[PDB]
């Protein structure tokens, strides 16, 4: 019952300012019955300071970012935990096994930002003149009903800005 | 003249909902003393306003070649809405209009099987694993497979084959060598259409 | 002005002693008023006289359609002679020229494999009877299904489909009713290709 | 071992004066060996006599068409059992599994026949502008290093001149 979503990307995207690219992401839902269902693909920005040795996302924290230890996370300048702002954001309204993703899309936003589009039609994000200010750490997370039923990473940055981004995950 | 030449948009972005399906609109042989191309595009008669034009390129035959892409909705392309685009330019006499959209038919589910390799096969280094994909309507579809998850590349597949029902089948034949087969190892055949549940079925095979 | 288009002959021509093999010269686009054509063949450099001319046909779109048809030699075919034809009439500034021969590259076996339907196919209607042919070259080749002797016409093939070893394969498919299969029946995949013994082998398909 | 030759036909041909059609028969040979052999596709014609009920083929003759009772046949003018001319021969010389049949073509005779003549490259017999004088009783039999391998017959007339042809076999 319910629906199945699965998440393919690279970890990482290493650009050099100047260069036009995308994201690579696909994104797979398989509902397996007929209930009507709503749909966001969230995409989030982190900022990966310069005295960051890596990156920590708290996994757990993903699914309840609103808690103490997710909103003042203790790894603080380095950790992916919580949000407030989301980059982007393309929903979904009226989804179902007969009524499919594409079909059902219903909104789209993204903030302003120099560079940044959506590329048409699509959940991937695209840089066009590429520069330092666009490096750090970005999620795209998919929920289902407004629980996430998949999630990745990709660090997207410069070599000199580029930090190893380590998934912090329970037992 | 200029002629133009009016594309679908792939079948993967028009059934995943994680990718941007578009129509492209290709103007070839403008010319240089009058470059300057005029889009006007329209879905089911009205007029809409979001189309970009890509940078033009030179061709370097004395001609250019002049992109307009149009995104589109998933829903609204596998409904069968059809999209016009409208081109102008002053070596042309009069306006040139082309229009495409999904075939018309009803959608058919694909019956998909997974065939393992003649035992006559065994002989040879390598083996083939067969997938018959028929019965599905449109021909507008998107076969691959995989391995404990990850993408076997060593396939090839037919082109879709209209059957004597109405509906199209194909066959896809991934090659791996005698050892991996002999072993145990999982494959599975990955299909996506518009008629399955989800747009999205796989089927395994193993000995 | 005249088009021309030179035809090599049908494979199972060319594959069976007991039929005869042509090169067909069309020349389209014969005008009313010149339609005299002159025809002149040659067989690697060398000119040949054996050509007859069919009879003249009008296609009223205002042209005539003139056609020769060159007999040819199974073993000059299959070893691969080159055909030309010359076309010549009072509307040509100059003859033209067209070349045509089988297809260069080192002959190569089909590997032919049958494959019966999947356990998941046993509770349609139908079912399906697979034939694999693969590993084979040139593309020329004629394939066909019987039981008891006796041919069976409900079957599809796809075109030869470029594999990555640079020979080619493809897929037909027989669609019989389950009782048939179920009852121990006998069906069978005819192949001819110059590269088999005898240009000729079947396989067969049954429990 | 050896060669296996398989022949498929119609047995009758029913023309009207005036057409123009041709034979459709269908051979194959399979070489089951490397040796080399010789083949020959010979056609022969037999007289249908109007007061014939019916032709009668001695098969064992055409093994032996110089045996006695195969020279002087009992159902005399009704009998197809042995031959002088051959009306049509393609011969193939050096014949191989690896060299088959069509490549190994060599020779071709053909009798002086009003509007018969070859299809160029193939087996079969053709009639242009067809006459009551091209009825009768036609045999087309295969040898391979002058043993008979296959053979089959056409009944190759006008309706009017048609003789039912019968093959008369051992138990
Ligand atoms: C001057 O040069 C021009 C440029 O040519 C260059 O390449 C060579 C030709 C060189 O010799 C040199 O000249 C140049 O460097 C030349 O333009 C060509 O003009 C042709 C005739 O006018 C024209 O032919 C038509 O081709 C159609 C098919 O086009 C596609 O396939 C060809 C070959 O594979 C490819 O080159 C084209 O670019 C087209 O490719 C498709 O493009 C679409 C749109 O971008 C893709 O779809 C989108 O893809 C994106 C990718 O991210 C998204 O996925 C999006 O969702 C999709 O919508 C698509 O994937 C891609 N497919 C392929 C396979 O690549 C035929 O359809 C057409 O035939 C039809 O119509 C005619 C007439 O009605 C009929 O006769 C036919 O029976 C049929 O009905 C026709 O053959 C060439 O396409 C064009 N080439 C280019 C590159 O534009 C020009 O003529 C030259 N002029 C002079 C005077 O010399
Ligand atoms: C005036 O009217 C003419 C006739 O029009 C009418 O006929 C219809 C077919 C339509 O054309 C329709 O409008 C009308 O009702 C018209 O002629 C046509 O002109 C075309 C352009 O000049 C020309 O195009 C070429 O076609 C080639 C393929 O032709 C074959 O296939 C088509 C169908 O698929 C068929 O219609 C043709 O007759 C050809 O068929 C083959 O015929 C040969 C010879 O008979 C067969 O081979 C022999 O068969 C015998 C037994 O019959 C023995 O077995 C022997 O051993 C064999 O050798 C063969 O079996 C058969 N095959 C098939 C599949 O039927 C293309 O190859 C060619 O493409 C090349 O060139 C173009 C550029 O021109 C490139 O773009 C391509 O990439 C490629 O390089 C090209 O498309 C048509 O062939 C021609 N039709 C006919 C019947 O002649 C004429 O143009 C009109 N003119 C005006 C001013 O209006």
């Amino acid at each position: 019952r319910g629906v199945t979503v699965r998440m393919e990307t690279p970890e990482a995207i290493l650009f050099s300012p100047g260069e036009t690219f995308s994201t690579n992401v696909s994104i797979h839902a398989i509902a397996h019955d007929d209930q009507t269902y709503s749909m966001d693909v969230v995409w989030l920005r982190f900022d990966v300071p310069t005295s960051c040795a890596e990156m920590r996302i708290y996994e757990s924290c993903l699914y309840h970012p609103q808690l103490p230890e997710c909103l003042s996370p203790a790894d603080a300048p380095c950790a992916a935990s919580t949000w407030t702002s989301r980059l982007a954001v393309r929903s979904y309204a009226g989804c179902s096994r007969t009524n499919p993703p594409p079909r059902c899309s219903a909104e789209a936003h993204m903030e302003p930002v120099p560079g940044l589009a959506w590329q048409a039609a699509s959940v991937n994000l695209e840089f066009r003149d590429a520069s330092p200010q666009h490096s750090g750490l970005y999620l795209c997370v998919v929920y289902v009903n407004d629980h996430i039923h998949a999630w990745g990473h990709i660090t997207i940055s410069t070599a000199a800005q580029y930090r190893n981004a380590v998934v912090e995950q329970p037992l | 003249g200029p002629s133009v030449f009016l594309f679908p948009p792939k079948p993967k972005d028009t059934l995943m909902i994680s990718r941007t399906p578009e129509v492209t609109c290709v103007v070839v042989d403008v010319s240089h003393e009058d470059p300057e191309v005029k889009f006007n595009w329209y879905v089911d008669g009205v007029e809409v306003h979001n189309a970009k034009t890509k940078p033009r390129e030179e061709q370097y035959n004395s001609t250019y070649r002049v992109v307009s892409v149009l995104t589109v909705l998933h829903q609204d392309w596998l409904n069968g809405k059809e999209y016009k685009c409208k081109v102008s330019n002053k070596a042309l006499p009069a306006p040139i209009e082309k229009t495409i959209s999904k075939a018309k038919g009803q959608p058919r589910e694909p019956q998909v099987y997974t065939l393992p390799p003649s035992r006559e096969e065994m002989t040879k280094n390598q083996v083939s694993l067969t997938c018959l994909v028929k019965g599905f309507y449109p021909s507008d579809i998107a076969v691959e497979w995989e391995s404990n998850g990850q993408p076997e590349n060593n396939y090839k597949t037919t082109p879709p084959v209209l059957d004597s029902d109405g509906s199209f089948f194909l066959y896809s034949k991934l090659t791996v060598d005698k050892s991996r087969w002999q072993q145990g190892n999982v494959f599975s055949c990955s299909v996506m259409h518009e008629a399955l549940h989800n747009h999205y079925t796989q089927k395994s095979l193993s000995l």
